[PDB]
Formats: C-alpha cells, sequence, structure tokens
C-alpha cells in the first residue's frame, strides 16, 4: 500500500519529495520524478513549507 | 515454517517462524542469531516499516518470504545535508552530535576534510564544539554545506 519511491538499498518505500532513504540513508534515485498529484501528509507539508521559508529569507 | 531476512551487508538470516509470530518476536530470533537488540533492528516487508505488535499473518508474510533488515541506533534521527552542488546527502545523528561529529560523517560521503566544510543553518554557520541539540536541530532539518576551498 505505501506510495512513494522504493529504496533500491532496502525496499522500503519512502515519500516522493523525501531526498534520502527514510531507513537507510540511501540518495532518491535521480530519475524518480515527484507526481504533480502528490498531496503530502501534514507533517511532510510542514517539512516543505519550512523549507520554502527559508528561501524567502 | 521459514522466512529469510536479508541484511544490508549482504547476508542471509534464515529463520524458524510461525504465521502467528509477533515482529517483536521475529527481532528477538534475529537477536538470538546476530547478536543485534531489537531496538536497533528495522524489519522492511511490502516496501513498509514492520510494527512490533503485529503479526507475520497480519502483514500477509508467508512461508519463505524474504524480509530486509536496516540498522538504526536507538535514540537517532536523520538530517539532510544539502551541497551547493545540488546533491543532498542524507545522515544518521543524533542530538548528542557535534557539528564536527557531523562533518566527520560528510567527510566519509563527499571526501572533504572537516576543516574545509561550512555548515549553514537559519542563516547562521554553525560552531564545530555545539550539539545538534544546542542548535535546535530537529529530525529531517536541512544544513547547507559550503565548501571552503584554497587560493
Ligand atoms: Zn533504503
Amino acid at each position: 500500500m505505501p506510495v512513494g519511491w522504493q529504496c533500491p538499498g532496502c525496499t522500503f518505500i519512502n515519500k516522493p519529495t523525501r531526498p534520502g532513504c527514510e531507513m537507510c540513508c540511501r540518495a532518491r534515485p535521480e530519475t524518480y520524478q515527484i507526481p504533480a498529484s502528490y498531496q503530502p501528509d501534514e507533517e511532510e507539508r510542514a517539512r516543505l513549507a519550512g523549507e520554502e521559508e527559508a528561501l524567502r529569507q | 515454517m521459514q522466512i529469510f531476512v536479508k541484511t544490508l551487508t549482504g547476508k542471509t538470516i534464515t529463520l524458524e517462524v510461525e504465521p502467528s509470530d509477533t515482529i517483536e518476536n521475529v527481532k528477538a530470533k534475529i537477536q538470538d542469531k546476530e547478536g543485534i537488540p531489537p531496538d536497533q533492528q528495522r524489519l522492511i516487508f511490502a516496501g513498509k516499516q514492520l510494527e512490533d505488535g503485529r503479526t507475520l499473518s497480519d502483514y500477509n508474510i508467508q512461508k519463505e518470504s524474504t524480509l530486509h533488515l536496516v540498522l538504526r541506533l536507538r535514540g537517532g534521527m536523520q538530517i539532510f545535508v544539502k551541497t551547493l552542488t545540488g546533491k543532498t546527502i542524507t545522515l544518521e545523528v543524533e542530538p548528542s552530535d557535534t557539528i564536527e561529529n557531523v562533518k566527520a560523517k560528510i567527510q566519509d560521503k563527499e571526501g572533504i576534510p572537516p576543516d574545509q566544510q561550512r555548515l549553514i543553518f537559519a542563516g547562521k554557520q554553525l560552531e564545530d564544539g555545539r550539539t545538534l541539540s544546542d542548535y535546535n536541530i530537529q529530525k529531517e532539518s536541512t544544513l547547507h554545506l559550503v565548501l571552503r576551498l584554497r587560493g
């Protein structure tokens, strides 16, 4: 049932927008495309919003 | 019935289990074989992190299934380090790690000596002898690495 990018190292399926594997730290495959239709959970949305906050400052 | 647990380090562990065994029981069997404390074990199947109170049957894990094992520090967390080349590295750290400790981990990935690394967070260059905890750097925080290049 998970949705996202499979880490080819450990097979954990990661949130599309996470840059590295939540389990084993391996980097997201460069070929995976974040879907435009992905709707992140509140924690991940807030994380990204934080990053977006930093840029404007 | 038999199930197999594949580690990152290549190795495959063979276990004897029943569909009714809990994830906890499985981790205990891995500890019996490999010495690994269950609190350091992350088991993965069908792309999911398995929860301790569930059973193999709960996850529809059948005879001769392969589970993947990743080891993680009991009190650890991850942070991201973004480089000016756009590479993002993901590191396992703990609140107690000093910036110097973090640099040592970056050197493993980037091959850059700590004395040539600067880390920026929240607009501020971080100081070597202070901890992530001191800076209120929490799980999934992004730090920015800048290289000090001679000349
Ligand atoms: Zn992984």
